[PDB]
């Protein structure tokens, strides 16, 4: 198989920047290099193929260059409908391969914002029906990315944790969850647990006992 | 007008197959080689096959070889391809797209077919209260809630007091447990003041399985 | 973009296309300087450059009665020519360094 | 066109289409070298002169032959078209070769 | 069965023009090209040029062009090469052939036609004897005739023994002349008539001349 | 133009012998180099295209070989059937050229033979026409390479020479002939004309005076 080795995996610039992505081939492939846009929920676009010529219909914001096994894709002036995921894919020798996607951003200048955190013991209810959830709510935080740790006392909790994606809220800001599921025997041998959620180097600890 | 469409959207057990069809219309449908890509969660780009449907000649990725079957009917322009023994990797969007060769570019594509592959089956959630604090106040506020547990598929809809409370109502996404269920959380945010007078309820409907709950919120 | 009639004339002959420390050393050490031309096969050509007029002794030292000469090459590249499709190569021949050799004046 | 195959407009596996146009250093050298003359009459170019170090040793001001320094040959990697069987205006394939084209003196 | 018939056989003044035709089957005519090739007279062939009846294109030797018209007629299979202005070194045996162009090779060829330009008209030849002096030899010089052949025999037919035709030379005046000779025993040359029969049919003549041994 | 040196103009070989002509381009062909055979009285035929590739039907004793501008052609063993001229032609780019041609003839196990030659001075009657004519005939030699020279006294005459190419008479010797036009002025203000062949070497001569 050839391995196309795309770069950056990630990049957020201004309205009206210049973008540059690099594909890496593992042989020559002899300018068989086509660039696809995807948005999301939207299938991938053709926009450039053979290297740098443009597909029917594509903006001229878009072009292409390179040679043997190393090509560029460029967009000359960002603009928001731009946002998208950009793949390269070699078409010199089956199978078709692709590189592993640039995702492209609009910075927006928008603050950090710490996330608040609501952390729910199970209910009495939960507890007759003979399980015990507790649930972590984080909310409001920006950049778009928590991780998430429970503590039973003092010991990290190894089991039982399942934790969702953050995505992206109303306001802007971002949210997410975290369900630690235990025995209703488990939850009353513990002092207390605790869901601790750290972003951007700060981490925000809410606690719950029995 | 050069275009491809997709059967619809697909949920299957492990172990199961599925077949996915791409009518064709706009152009010599036996003269171009027609391709299935599929995108998994999260991830990139991967190529599974491709048929010529006038030759019927094919051409699989080997990971694929065996276990995808792609066919073509001339008389209805439409191509399928078929996966065999799915299992919860196979969940992804499936497109089906048009594959000139001279260039190895795939032109134009269908819309996508989500392929799930779960072991769960329709069912709908437990709703527990999600109490407030006791240990209130400190800007006058406290968090209520429900917890919508172990539903499928997708979507739950929650409201409070019927649609009557929308102020600082937050739904949460779902998480999916390994289970194959989803379980959200719905919370409220209300002054501490009002928890023994005013009356919090949440109204959780799940269609696929006709099921509609209220759910009182006590504070104790 | 041309095309290929049968006929094929001007001739032209069709390739298919595959499936896939001396430097440092050496009493005339050379340097390599990257060519790079992204419409030539190979895009990419490591040219030679010797270190210094002199060769290197013993003890490492530059003597100016020995000289470091570049050995050169006659290569063959393809070049895409415009208007830069699979059909529009020609055949063409370039001398370059391949390295450099210690010589008595 | 008799006896030779044919190209579909799909072009794969992939193909280029070509279009047909229209020193005393080995001597003097401290590791000496000979050239050989290699001929291939199904090769472009069909024949590449080959250096050959004359010893396994480099040679001295006085002219001996010291064993402390090598002769080594500095090889190139260069493009050669080969005309495949069955010979044909489309049975030509691309090859990459390794030949010296001289030698240089390196301490071991 | 691929097959291509010519015309027949031309005799031309400097100055006129030949058009020889070019009659193919067995194939597909108007996909080939047809070409012109020529052999003058003892080594050589020497390309004119082609024609590919389909389109009508042509393409000429820089030498030919202007002078030499090659035309098609999809209707006939047919193709003409018409040479004007011609000159006595135009004389040669003209071919067409097909040529298909991968290659670039003339794989069919027509049978040739002769195009003799010659400033020459059709003239009997004069014929002198060619007096003797055991054997001798005797003959007479056949000179001056347009065009071949002549024949030649002694005594009507009865003298064939020692008999030798020679092949005749062609003069920058395009008349040829030729000598036939006969070796006989020297005794018999007062008493033996010797007789040669010079037989010219393109222009009726027939001579017979008496060889006299002479002043000696 | 692309101009093909073809080696040598002619040749003679014994029945089964191997036959080499060569073809030289003034650049590279790329192996688009055919070989075409005409027998006498008839049309070329195509023998060998593309460098070494047999025409249908043709024997295989004919072959084709070579690269880049150099090329050869060979009769593997020499039939009668073969006597013929053999010409090279490039189809690499126009105009289509050819090379000068190789006439290919066969030797039988014959000795060399000196020719006969007889030589007569003009007659009467054609001095009588105000015409004057020599006439030298050439017989009975083998191989059929002859070089003809005319004097006048000891001076070589240059005008009015016309020789014939040499041609087989009916036992396989050659035959040609030699003819000295002359005004009956020139043919008397000189004392003796002489007609000498030169044949492999060796010269036989022949002088004739008015009388």
């Amino acid at each position: 198989d050839i391995q196309m080795t795309q770069s950056p995996s990630s990049l957020s610039a201004s309205v009206g920047d210049r973008v540059t992505i690099t594909c890496q081939a593992s042989q020559d492939i002899w300018w068989y290099l086509n660039w696809y846009q995807q948005k999301p929920g939207k299938a991938p676009k053709l926009l450039i193929y053979y290297t740098s010529r443009l597909h029917s219909g594509v903006p001229s914001r878009f072009s292409g260059s390179g040679s043997g096994t190393d090509y560029t894709f460029t967009i000359s002036s960002l603009q928001p409908e731009d946002i998208a995921t950009y793949y390269c894919q070699q078409g010199f020798y089956l199978p078709w391969t692709f590189g592993g996607g640039t995702k492209v951003e609009i910075k927006l200048g928008q603050p950090k914002a710490a996330p608040s955190v609501t952390l729910f013991p199970p209910s009495s209810e939960e507890l007759q029906a003979n399980k015990a959830t507790l649930v972590c709510l984080i909310s409001d935080f920006y950049p778009g990315a928590v991780t998430v740790a429970w503590k039973a006392d003092s010991s990290p909790v190894k089991a039982g944790v399942e934790t969702t994606t953050p995505s992206k809220q109303s306001n802007n800001k971002y949210a997410a969850s975290s369900y630690l599921s235990l025995t209703p025997e488990q939850w009353k041998s513990h002092r207390s647990y605790s869901c601790q959620v750290t972003h951007e180097g700060s981490t925000v600890e809410k606690t719950v006992a029995p | 007008q050069v275009k491809l469409v997709q059967s619809g959207a697909e949920v299957k057990k492990p172990g199961a197959s599925v077949k996915v069809s791409c009518k064709a219309s706009g152009y010599t449908f036996s003269s171009y080689w027609i391709a299935w890509v599929r995108q998994a969660p999260g991830q990139g780009l991967e190529w599974i096959g491709e048929i010529l449907p006038g030759s019927g000649s094919t051409n699989y990725a080997q990971k694929f070889q065996g276990r995808a079957t792609m066919t073509a009917d001339t008389s209805t322009s439409t191509v399928y391809m078929e996966l065999s023994s799915l299992r919860s990797e196979d969940t992804a969007v499936y497109y089906c797209a048009r594959f000139p060769y001279y260039y190895g570019n795939w032109d134009v594509w269908g819309q996508g077919t989500t392929v799930t592959v779960s072991s769960a089956s329709t069912k709908g959630p437990s709703v527990f209260p999600l109490a407030p604090s006791s240990k209130s106040t400190s800007g006058g506020t406290a968090a209520l809630g429900c917890l919508v547990k172990d539903y499928f598929p997708e979507p739950v809809t929650v409201s409070w007091n019927s649609g009557a409370l929308t102020s600082g109502v937050h739904t949460f996404p779902a998480v999916l447990q390994s289970s194959g269920l989803y379980s959200l959380s719905s919370v409220v945010t209300v002054p501490s003041s009002s928890l023994g007078t005013q009356t919090y309820i949440c109204n959780v409907n799940h269609k696929p399985s006709n099921t509609k709950v209220d759910k009182r919120v006590e504070p104790k | 973009c041309p095309n290929s009639e049968d006929k094929n004339f001007p001739r032209t002959v069709m390739v298919n296309l595959n499936i896939h420390d001396y430097y440092n050393r050496s009493t005339s050490p050379w340097n390599l300087h990257r060519n790079e031309d992204p419409e030539r096969y190979p895009s990419v050509i490591w040219e030679a450059k010797c270190r210094h007029l002199g060769c290197i002794n013993a003890d490492g030292n530059v003597d100016y009665h020995m000289n470091s000469v570049p050995i050169q090459q006659e290569i063959l590249v393809l070049r895409r020519e415009p208007p830069h499709c699979p059909n529009s190569f020609r055949l063409e021949k370039i001398l370059v360094s391949v390295g450099c050799t210690c010589v008595t004046p």
